[PDB]
RNA sequence: CGCGACCUCAGAUCAGACGUGGCGACCCGCUGAAUUUAAGCAUAUUAGUCAGCGGAGGAGAAGAAACUAACCAGGAUUCCCUCAGUAACGGCGAGUGAACAGGGAAGAGCCCAGCGCCGAAUCCCCGCCCCGCGGCGGGGCGCGGGACAUGUGGCGUACGGAA
RNA sequence: UAAGGCUAAAUACCGGCACGAGACCGAUAGUCAACAAGUACCGUAAGGGAAAGUUGAAAAGAACUUUGAAGAGAGAGUUCA
RNA sequence: ACCCACCCGACCCGUCUUGAAACACGGACCAAGGAGUCUAACACGUGCGCGAGUCGGGGGCUCGCACGAAAGCCGCCGUGG
RNA sequence: UGGAGCCGCCGCAGGUGCAGAUCUUGGUGGUAGUAGCAAAUAUUCAAACGAGAACUUUGAAGGCCGAAGUGGAGAAGGGUU
RNA sequence: CGACUCUUAGCGGUGGAUCACUCGGCUCGUGCGUCGAUGAAGAACGCAGCUAGCUGCGAGAAUUAAUGUGAAUUGCAGGACACAUUGAUCAUCGACACUUCGAACGCACUUGCGGCCCCGGGUUCCUCCCGGGGCUACGCCUGUCUGAGCGUCGCU
């Protein structure tokens, strides 16, 4: 994902599960060269991620 | 002469006034005479030109009696398009040449409910007008 | 550096933003006067505001 | 009183102006009180100040200081000309009594540098070519 | 510079001499036809009219 | 399609919060549509959709503020949100009845030498 | 030596952005602008300099408060009213 | 360097004086703006003179102006006694007040009163309600004018 | 060795107010040169000028005589014309240099302390009601607090004032 | 009549907002700046500080053929040009 | 007036200088820019108006100035110079 | 040639006439296809790609740097290289 | 004639003078004469479907609302809308909103550390942990509370 700069790994973890009902294991930010926050967010293995990124749309 | 000693009579002001008039005061600047038919009717000389009146282009190449329906009105431009006034591009596709409001004239109105109010309006000006002058 | 502050990053970014050429369809708009964007500044010659 | 500020002597110029010891400031003893009492106390209003005593190193005063915004002032018509926003830091510009005494203005003969609003003002005036239209 | 003397003030008499000698030539068909005016069929030089 | 402020004043606001998170979850699908390709179609609704929960969180702030100074009409103190903002230096002027006032002098003065409306020559 | 081997070593700063009025001119071992003087509350402005003090007035910015209170104050300084509605 | 014959002249063009040039190209706009203030006044005013309060005949101090005669500032207080004016109330229908006059002839006191009898002889007291009480003048001399007086009320000529 | 007055002083994220920076053409208060002129230069001049610092307002400052005068006298301030390149200053050189009267623009005058009389007759803040509320105000009602006799308010201020 | 205080008016105004005008200048002029100018650029920094207006009435801004890797041409065409 | 021929004449301008073709300096070439201005004060000369007077300012009265920030007038006409 | 304004006369007004100022800004010559593209040993053969190869790439050979490196990693500085 | 050189003209180049334009200046005048802890000026970083710069705006970010207006905006897309409807677009701007520095305010300028009250997950007040909200600058005035002193007294 990208990001907003200003939030935390404990903010998006929250986001990340709100919105796509999901359950993450960790959060892994870092800023890119450009000024957005990406964050790559690790998902719990009970979960897919195939299945989750049909779902929101990407692929 | 012109006495009100708040207006302009400047060149540089006048032509600035124009090219950087916003499109609601381009609206009244690109007006056009109303048909010897309908000045008789309504008692209006003329009416802000728009999207869907027929027209006849009255000066330039393609004057004529031809009775086009306007197409667009290019308010940026300070021109409108009008239905047959095109002219073949190198490749074929046609293109609708600019005429600028001004030098055609309005044979049939596209009459709203606004429209109408504002011919009621300008008509009762010039009656008062008339009485004034009796 | 290497060990940039994040001040120094955002600033760092903004300019690398800044730097893209100017969009064809620009050249096309009604009033036009821009060709080429002109302020366009190459990483070997000319030194940044530091 | 004011020893020219200024590293050793070396003020560097014509001889006239070599002094640095002997020469005293413009502005009372009495009105830099007033100014400081000002300074400090930013949202008060110096009215006015009086003496209460000497050393040899020092002077004392007492500097009468006005609230312009509490209501017993505010609503009272005879002292509401000080809540008015001209009347802000009267010390700094020149206008308590002590401050007034070094503008140098009165009546009369013994005057007349200050004959229009103030020393400055007469200066500005005197010096001002009227070139008039017709001449 | 602005203070360059723009204005510039005549004697009171002297412009009442000069607008003596305009009416004057006022009269005067030779020097009124020579100021261009076409006053070929006008009837009478100092052309006084009523005051309707 | 659209979304107008005339409707949503008399709402309730549950509904606004309801409607306005719609509007956001419809705007994150247009995002991602954005950088997957998508379509001209919907790299428009992006803009629409945008405006659209402005007005719904405008209509929101309106009517949360307009409730808050009906609650405050009538306090003596009440928040400087609240509190008229004319300018800085205006906002110390005298009290509207504080200039008003005359001292008793001075109304003493007014009555007995009021001033008179006279002419002369005759 | 004194030219141009020596512009080598310049391999360190004095300046840094400042933060108050943006210019890299914030020196690191004193901790003031030479600007605007940031950490001392007043603005650093000379009168020798007119055309310093041209580059950063008033109308230089967006002043962004103080063109709404232009317009504000034309129509009169009016609150908490609305015009009649329809 | 001077150049045979002429007047060894000492001009005062050595200060910054281009800093300080005032020039005129107001004054019409300024006399203009004088007389629109001026006549806005007299609207104000309705049917008071425009000129301002009745001012006292008064003499030019110095061996020089001597024999000339002025408007002064106001009626001294000795004069104002002597006319059965009260020095409060004359201020309130158009009479000059100032109390730093001395008065020290008798020809000058005289003149003076006679001045203050003969205008509230012509003088047009309007009532302070349409409702007419005492002092107020007759409704006659009120319709016949609410006039202004043109200039300096009672001119003094010397 | 307490408890209680006051006096002087502290502390509060105590209740409620204000000040802080900017702009800076014009204005007020300080500060304050040197190029320059003098055919050199030091006093003078440049100049109470540039730079420096402070503080304002829509204007500021000034202002209701410890004034002018020496007249048959004028009568706050400010501004214009004039006085006047004058009286005066000055290595009496270079240079500098006002004011009063006179004519206009405008025009407006006032308040305290004190001295006295009047049960502090005064002020601020609380709290409840009626009106009014986008410049927090009016009226009423509270043994509700405080300020105040180390002096608040009315009368009154040299033009005289009080009784 | 000093050693306390208030006070509109005529007066000032190369900053501001909003207007009007000119025996001014007319792109090496006029503001540094008619244009994406306090911009680009330079200097550690204080600071310095540019150049640069005009197709045509309308883009009608040269389809198509052909030579060439292409830039470039040759015909063809648009335009009153 | 374009070119060419021939006879005779003929050194490169600007400048400071007693003296420059100078072994005196400035000058490769072309375009555009580019230096006796304005204000004040005096003096003498000249033109016009009035003449023991003359005078105009400053002010005022006449207009929203289209031309006017003019023009006109003023027991201010003369405080005053 | 160019494509939109301009002149005569009578008066008024000026930022009014250039060869020079080692003048200012812009442009162009001769010099000149000249000086020059000479520090640190070194290149060669084949093929590929390609319109095109002295210089790219692959292979083969010959050479140098010779672990105080022409190797492998960092600091400061750069700021997307 | 040959080449080269010089001159003159024609055409072509180079170069951008001249002329003609002018949404810019410069000068004179008129009216008003308004900034800021309710966070100014200034700075920063952001925001467009495609947008770098200028401009415009502030996470409601090329703007929201309202009012007036009455069909566009337009470089291309795409769309909306029934333009017999609060209704496109402009203008106005009275409501709402307004990231971070900055007088700049919890303390620091790393964008680092905090305290204290309330709320949601977290608990089932178990404090932790996470997220959110509101306070937490200096100076000074009026009052308030708590106090200090072999300061001046009183009663015990
Ligand atoms: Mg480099
Ligand atoms: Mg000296
Ligand atoms: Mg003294
Ligand atoms: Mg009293
Ligand atoms: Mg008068
Ligand atoms: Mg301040
Ligand atoms: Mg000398
Ligand atoms: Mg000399
Ligand atoms: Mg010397
Ligand atoms: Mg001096
Ligand atoms: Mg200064
Ligand atoms: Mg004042
Ligand atoms: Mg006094
Ligand atoms: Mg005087
Ligand atoms: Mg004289
Ligand atoms: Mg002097
Ligand atoms: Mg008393
Ligand atoms: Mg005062
Ligand atoms: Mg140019
Ligand atoms: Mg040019
Ligand atoms: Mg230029
Ligand atoms: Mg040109
Ligand atoms: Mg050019
Ligand atoms: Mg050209
Ligand atoms: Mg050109
Ligand atoms: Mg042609
Ligand atoms: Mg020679
Ligand atoms: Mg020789
Ligand atoms: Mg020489
Ligand atoms: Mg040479
Ligand atoms: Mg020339
Ligand atoms: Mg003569
Ligand atoms: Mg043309
Ligand atoms: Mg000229
Ligand atoms: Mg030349
Ligand atoms: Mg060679
Ligand atoms: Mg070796
Ligand atoms: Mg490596
Ligand atoms: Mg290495
Ligand atoms: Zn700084």
């Amino acid at each position: 994902f990208i990001v907003d700069v200003k939030a935390n790994k404990h903010q998006i973890k929250q986001a990340v599960k709100k919105l796509y009902d999901i359950d993450v294991a960790k959060v892994n930010t870092l800023i890119r060269p450009d000024g957005e926050k990406k964050a790559y967010v690790r998902l719990a293995p009970d979960y897919d991620a195939l299945d989750v990124a049909n779902k929101i749309g990407i692929i | 002469m012109k006495f009100n000693p708040f207006v302009t009579s400047d060149r540089s002001k006048n032509r600035k006034r124009h090219f950087n008039a916003p499109s609601h005061i381009r609206r009244k600047i690109m007006s056009s005479p109303l048909s010897k038919e309908l000045r008789q009717k309504y008692n209006v000389r003329s009416m802000p030109i728009r999207k869907d009146d027929e027209v006849q282009v009255v000066r330039g190449h393609y004057k004529g009696q031809q009775i086009g329906k306007v197409v667009q009105v290019y308010r940026k431009k300070y021109v409108i398009y009008i239905e047959r006034v095109q002219r073949e591009k190198a490749n074929g596709t046609t293109v609708h040449v600019g005429i600028h409001p001004s030098k055609v004239v309005i044979t049939r109105l596209k009459l709203d409910k606004d429209r109408k109010k504002i011919l009621e309006r300008k008509a009762k000006s010039r009656q008062v007008g008339k009485e004034k002058g009796k | 550096s290497s060990h940039k502050t994040f001040r120094i990053k955002r600033f760092l970014a903004k300019k690398q933003k800044q730097n893209r050429p100017i969009p064809q369809w620009i050249r096309m708009k009604t009033g036009n006067k821009i060709r080429y964007n002109s302020k366009r500044r190459h990483w070997r010659r000319t030194k940044l505001g530091l | 009183g004011r020893k020219r500020p200024v590293p050793k002597g070396a003020t560097y110029g014509k001889p006239v102006h070599h002094g640095v010891n002997q020469l005293k400031f413009a502005r009372s003893l009495q009105s830099v009180a007033e100014e400081r009492a000002g300074r400090h106390c930013g949202a008060l209003r110096v009215l006015n100040s009086y003496w209460v005593g000497e050393d040899s190193t020092y002077k004392f005063f007492e500097v009468i200081l006005i609230d312009p915004f509490h209501k017993a002032i505010r609503r009272n018509p005879d002292t509401q000309w000080i809540t008015k926003p001209v009347h802000k830091h009267r010390e700094m510009r020149g206008l308590t009594s002590a401050g007034r005494k070094s503008r140098g203005l009165g009546k009369g003969h013994k005057f007349h540098h200050t004959i229009g609003g103030s020393r400055r003002a007469a200066w500005r005036r005197r010096n001002t070519l009227q070139l008039h239209r017709y001449r | 510079k602005t203070w360059r003397r723009w204005h510039r003030r005549v004697n009171t008499t002297q412009k009442r001499y000069a607008i003596c000698s305009a009416l004057a030539a006022s009269a005067l068909p030779a020097l009124v036809m020579s100021k261009g005016h076409r006053i070929e069929e006008v009837p009478e030089l100092p052309l006084v009219v009523e005051d309707k | 399609a659209k979304i107008k402020a005339r409707d949503l004043r008399g709402k309730k606001k549950e509904e606004l919060l309801k409607q306005l998170d719609d509007l956001k979850v419809e705007l994150s699908q247009l995002r991602v549509a954005k950088v997957t390709g998508g379509a001209a179609s919907k790299l428009s609704k992006i803009r629409v959709v945008r405006k659209s929960i402005a007005r719904v969180l405008t209509v929101i702030n309106q009517t949360q503020k307009e409730n808050l100074r009906k609650f405050y009409k009538g306090k003596k103190y009440k928040p400087l949100d609240l509190r008229p903002k004319k300018t800085r230096a205006m906002r110390r002027r005298l009290n509207k009845h504080e200039e008003s006032l005359k001292t008793k002098k001075q109304q003493r003065k007014e009555r007995l030498y009021p001033l008179r409306k006279y002419a002369v020559k005759a | 030596t004194k030219g141009t081997s020596s512009f080598g070593k310049r391999r360190n700063k004095t300046h840094t952005l400042c933060r108050r009025c943006g210019s890299k001119a914030y020196h690191l071992q004193k901790s003031t602008c030479g600007k605007c003087g940031y950490p001392a509350k007043r603005k650093r402005k000379y009168n020798w300099s007119a055309k310093a003090k041209r580059r950063n007035t008033t109308g230089t910015g967006r002043m962004r408060h103080l063109k709404i209170v232009y317009r504000r104050f034309r129509h009169g300084f009016r609150e908490g009213t609305t015009p009649k509605p329809k | 360097a001077p150049s045979r014959n002429g007047m060894i002249l000492k001009p005062h063009f050595h200060k910054d004086w281009q800093r300080r040039v005032a020039t005129w190209f107001n004054q019409p706009a300024r006399k203009i703006r004088r007389r629109k203030a001026r006549q806005a006044r007299a609207r104000r005013i309705a049917p008071r003179p425009a000129s301002g309060p009745l001012r006292p005949i008064v003499r030019c101090p110095t061996v020089r102006y001597h024999t000339k005669v002025r408007a002064g500032r106001g009626f001294s207080l000795e004069e104002l006694r002597v006319a059965g004016i009260h020095k409060k109330v004359a201020r309130t229908i158009g009479i000059s007040v100032d109390p730093r006059r001395r008065n020290k002839s008798t020809e000058s006191l005289q003149a003076n009163v006679q001045r203050l009898k003969e205008y509230r002889s012509k003088l047009v007291l309007f009532p302070r309600k349409p409702s007419a009480p005492k002092k107020g003048d007759s409704s006659a001399e009120e319709l016949k004018l609410a006039t202004q007086l043109t200039g300096p009320v009672m001119p003094i000529r010397n």
